[PDB]
């Protein structure tokens, strides 16, 4: 829903209110035009018959569409078909090169995501695109974006998972731009001091970026007072300290990234307590990280996504047992933390669903040795390469468990799975056969039923 | 029962249960014993032009009288005035909007010498005063917080209700429901419309829906018909009075003005 | 009378007493069944808690239904098992 509501907001169909987008999605699903489908309710889908009906309505409508998604197209259609349509979508294709320059005056929206083979575009491609409002180049292998100074109405950009190297200066000429998404940019090197040129921006994103705000010098977002959501990747403590003064800019960091951090041996949510909008936290490759502090101070912010990556020096995280900010946590991912040896506090997460762990060779158990199961909403646990994981946790009720995958865990002898729990929501279980045989079970029915109904050997 | 005046008037905001109160009262009269032979329910709000034929037909049907098509209205009015003159009747006018002569339709104005009681409802105090019911007047207070909350659950699915109903454990969804229920202001019709429109919540969007509903009520479904039902009271006022009313909306929400 | 009325594909909210159908209550044994393409209109009928979503038919059911709408000169060309054909 977040993507679709974003495009609706950029298209002008919504009066700068996302909740009306949620309401429209509700009207569609209640009319059975769309159906919610996914691990969480945040994902919906369109039925095949309804999709064909929509295409037929497009054909009968004056506003022609040129939409070819997911048919593995290796050669983009000629400019003749583009010149008359209004909305174009070529996502999930295998387009390699784009040479023609369209004459599309009436076209307002483009969708060219999920194109691994798309890396180069013809210059002057954007000259005729005066009416463009929504533009996406995500999940592609391009390196530069051609001249786009003729885009007098663009509002949305999304270059997530794109190997963009430098943002052209033509963007600062666009005063109508509203949304920028530049996450998972591994080749990005352009400075962000030039973003102060634009005035009417609402959203940025530097989450999990190769280049972010490494120092206070790069922090110049105070000019953009129109911002409501920002993505920032920290590389030094001074950025966090400069972010730690009361202003609307500080509280707008909804999701935070830590990459190649220097002098970040400790982090406290009290230092993050100035942020009332923080949910997601990502930490990757920080040498300093020794300890993480989760204070009992119940900040209004409701953290839900935590991911810790490549922290050989991270020893432990202190979580208050009685009351903690992690009670809202939806998902945990811990990767490459050989020195992390205190995670028992996971049992205090009543709202935890998804778990992914890889090569954290310091964790004995996710839970070592209210009147309810600690993980009633648990859905997914992933373990990989855990050399020192003796066990997962004690036996607990997981009525909503659906998927479990564990590989390369020689010390993992027992799992909290037991036949005393009801089994009607489980659908698949993954893992190696040798580890399944090496597991110690309290009841043999836990072996036969799982191995005959939902176990998927690798 | 205790009232010394045979005309009883009830007034209140549109859709605060006046019709519902009349329905429940009329249905509850059969439990208790009384000397009233006939209880008549009349819906006058069908028009502001006093569609007298429908009212006469309803009264005639309620008295086992043989309805006639070509009989003149005035003669029928006299006939029903004589007919109601020997029976202790309880007539329930619903949502009267302009002053009209009771003898014109055929309803005799009850006097202290008679045991008949007349009950009428309206959206306006002035029209109730025009019915000589200035001293059997009750203001229809809006429902309380507990009543509003218990009514709100009745218009929610359990897949949503069991997500909000449980106590003990504190979740943001319950507090969002507190915001939504209190935003309706205890007006039963507003609670019904919103609750029907919000019967389909899941956990994720409880926050945003509660955030927006406190500011803009247009986006939630079913409100256009609610406003149309409540639109008439504004339309009755003079254009100067209308302009004065819209000037009052600029003051802050949940405040007080001198 | 204890009645079972089957409304089919209701599309807008309408008063049951307007047409003449009394709204059944717990004190009565009458049951009212209605269908619609929209969840909202069903919620408007005070039936928010007797709601069932009509799931589409399964793959096996869809396949067995598909044969029922085919001629055997075509079906006997597709129905047989064992031998695999495009
Ligand atoms: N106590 C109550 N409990 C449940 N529903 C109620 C209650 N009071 C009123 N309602 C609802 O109010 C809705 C509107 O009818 P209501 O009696 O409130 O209108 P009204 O005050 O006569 O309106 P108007 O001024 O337009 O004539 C009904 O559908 C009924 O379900």
């Amino acid at each position: 829903k977040e993507q679709l509501i974003g495009y609706w907001l950029a298209e002008g169909l919504l009066l700068n209110d996302s909740e009306k987008g949620y309401q429209i999605i509700r009207s569609l699903v209640s009319a059975c035009l769309l159906q919610v489908s996914g691990s969480m309710s945040s994902k919906v889908k369109m039925h095949h018959v309804i999709r064909q009906l929509g295409l037929w309505l497009v054909n009968k409508s004056d506003t022609k569409f040129l939409v070819q998604p997911g048919m593995a197209l290796d050669n983009a259609p000629s400019a003749e078909e583009w010149n008359e349509a209004t909305r174009i979508s070529i996502m999930s294709n295998n387009i390699t090169e784009l040479s023609f320059s369209p004459k599309c005056k009436n076209v307002t929206t483009l969708l060219m995501q999920n194109n691994p083979n798309l890396n180069k575009m013809s210059y002057g491609f954007f000259r005729t695109m005066s009416s463009l409002k929504v533009l996406d180049l995500s999940h592609t292998a391009i390196t530069s974006l051609p001249e786009c100074d003729a885009l007098v109405a663009l509002e949305h950009l999304n270059l997530s998972h794109t190997h963009i190297m430098r943002l052209p200066e033509r963007l600062w000429l666009l005063k109508e731009l509203r949304h920028l998404d530049l996450s998972v940019t591994v080749a990005f090197e352009d400075t962000m001091n030039n973003c102060s040129k634009l005035h009417k921006l609402k959203v940025l994103n530097l989450f999990r970026s190769h280049y972010g705000i490494r120092d206070v010098d790069n922090l110049n977002l105070d000019s953009l007072k129109e911002l409501l959501f920002l993505g920032i990747t920290i590389y030094a403590e001074d950025v966090l300290k400069k972010l730690n003064m009361p202003r609307p800019l500080a509280k707008s960091t909804h999701r935070l990234n830590l990459k190649y951090c220097a002098e970040m041996q400790s982090i406290k949510i009290s230092d993050l307590s100035h942020m009332e909008h923080l949910e997601e936290l990502y930490v990757e490759s920080c040498y300093d990280l020794n300890t993480v502090v989760a204070d009992a101070e119940l900040t209004t912010s409701q953290l839900q996504f935590l991911t810790l990556s490549v922290l050989p020096s991270l020893e432990s995280v202190l979580v208050a047992p009685m009351s903690h900010n992690f009670q809202y946590i939806r998902k945990l991912i811990i990767s490459h933390c050989p020195k992390l040896s205190n995670i028992t506090w996971v049992r205090r997460l009543q709202l935890l669903e998804r778990l992914v762990i890889s090569h954290c060779d310091g964790v004995l158990e996710i839970v070592e040795d209210t009147g309810q199961s600690d993980f009633p909403k648990l859905r997914l646990i992933v373990l990989t390469g855990l050399k020192k994981l003796r066990s997962i946790c004690k036996a607990r009720e997981f009525p909503c468990l659906e998927t479990l995958r564990v590989e390369d865990c020689p010390n993992l002898r027992s799992i909290p799975l037991s036949c005393t729990h009801n089994y009607w929501k489980l659908k698949q279980i993954c893992g190696s056969v040798e580890w399944w045989e090496k597991l110690q079970w309290e009841n043999r029915k836990e072996v036969a039923c799982l191995d005959s109904k939902y176990f998927i050997p690798i | 029962e205790k009232g010394d005046s045979n005309i009883i008037g009830v007034w209140g905001q549109g859709g605060v249960g006046k019709t519902t109160l009349l329905h429940v009262f009329n249905n509850d009269l059969e439990k208790k014993a009384h000397d009233y032979q006939v209880v008549i329910f009349i819906e006058v709000s069908n028009s502001e032009a006093l569609n007298t034929v429908e009212i006469q037909q309803t009264i005639s049907e309620r008295l086992n009288l043989p309805w006639n098509d070509a009989e003149p209205i005035a003669k029928r009015a006299r006939f029903l005035i004589k007919a109601l003159g020997r029976k202790r009747f309880v007539i329930l006018l619903d949502d009267v909007r302009k002053k009209f002569c009771l003898e014109d339709v055929g309803i005799p104005t009850p006097d202290i010498n008679s045991q008949s009681k007349l009950i009428l409802t309206s959206r306006y105090r002035e029209v109730c005063f025009q019915m000589n019911a200035q001293r059997s007047l009750i203001e229809m207070q809006i429902l309380g917080n507990d009543a509003s909350w218990e009514l709100f659950l009745s218009k929610l699915s359990t897949e949503t209700s069991a997500a909000v109903e449980p106590l003990g454990s504190q979740s943001a969804t319950r507090e969002h429901a507190m915001k939504i229920a209190q935003s309706c202001g205890g007006l039963p019709l507003a609670l019904n419309v919103i609750g029907t429109a919000v019967a389909g919540l899941e956990e994720g969007e409880w926050q945003s829906a509660a955030d927006a509903i406190a500011t803009n009520m247009d986006n939630i479904d079913g409100v256009d018909e609610m406003f149309g039902r409540l639109k008439y009271s504004f339309d009755r006022l003079t254009p100067t009075q209308q302009q004065c009313f819209l000037y009052c909306t600029l003051f802050p929400e949940y405040g007080s003005i001198s």
